[PDB]
C-alpha cells in the first residue's frame, strides 16, 4: 500500500532543500514530499510506486549524500 | 531520558493522510539526534546509527526495537491524540 520514506541528506543548504524537493516531486509514484527534523535534512516523501533505490540515487548524483532514515507503510484510517 | 524537557519534533502533518500520533526521538548516550512523528500501533523499519531496527510502537506509542548498544528510540503521545 502507500510509502512514507524517509531520507536524511546532510549538508544540505536552503538551495539544495529547494533542489531536494523539486527532483523527489518530479519523480514517478510521488505524492508529497517535505523538509523536516532538528537539524531540516530529513526529507519525508509519501506515494505510491516509488522507486526508492532509483531515487536516493539520484539524491546522491544531484543533491547530497542522502541516506535512508525510515521505511514505512502510512496507517490508513 | 525525560522527556519533558525535550523541545518537539519539527514535523509537518501532511494534509492528505492521517495525522501520526506519535513524536519520536532518537539518541545516542544522552545526546538527541533526531526527531520525528509516526504511527501509533505499527511498525517501520529505521536506521539507527550502524543498525537497521524494526520498530513497533503499541496503543500509547510506546517503541519496541533492536536497538543497538546506546541507541535508543522513545515515543511519545502527541497532545490531543
Amino acid at each position: 500500500e502507500m510509502q512514507k520514506i524517509v531520507f536524511k541528506i546532510p549538508m544540505v543548504d536552503d538551495k539544495s532543500r529547494t533542489k531536494a524537493m523539486s527532483l523527489v516531486a518530479s519523480t514517478v509514484g510521488v505524492h508529497s514530499v517535505a523538509i523536516a527534523g532538528d537539524l531540516r535534512d530529513q526529507v519525508v516523501v509519501v506515494g505510491d510506486g516509488i522507486d526508492s533505490i532509483n531515487l536516493v540515487s539520484a539524491l546522491r548524483k544531484k543533491v547530497g549524500p542522502a541516506m535512508f532514515l525510515e521505511v514505512s507503510q502510512v496507517k490508513e484510517d | 531520558i525525560d522527556l519533558s524537557r525535550e523541545r518537539d519534533p519539527n514535523f509537518f502533518d501532511n494534509a492528505d493522510i492521517p495525522v501520526p500520533e506519535c513524536f519520536w526521538f532518537m539518541f545516542k548516550n544522552n545526546v538527541r539526534q533526531d526527531a520525528g512523528t509516526c504511527y501509533s500501533s505499527w511498525k517501520m523499519d529505521m536506521k539507527v546509527g550502524p543498525n537497521w531496527v524494526h520498530i513497533k510502537s503499541d496503543d500509547n506509542c510506546n517503541l519496541s526495537g533492536d536497538f543497538p548498544p546506546g541507541w535508543i528510540v522513545l515515543g511519545k503521545k502527541r497532545p490531543g491524540f
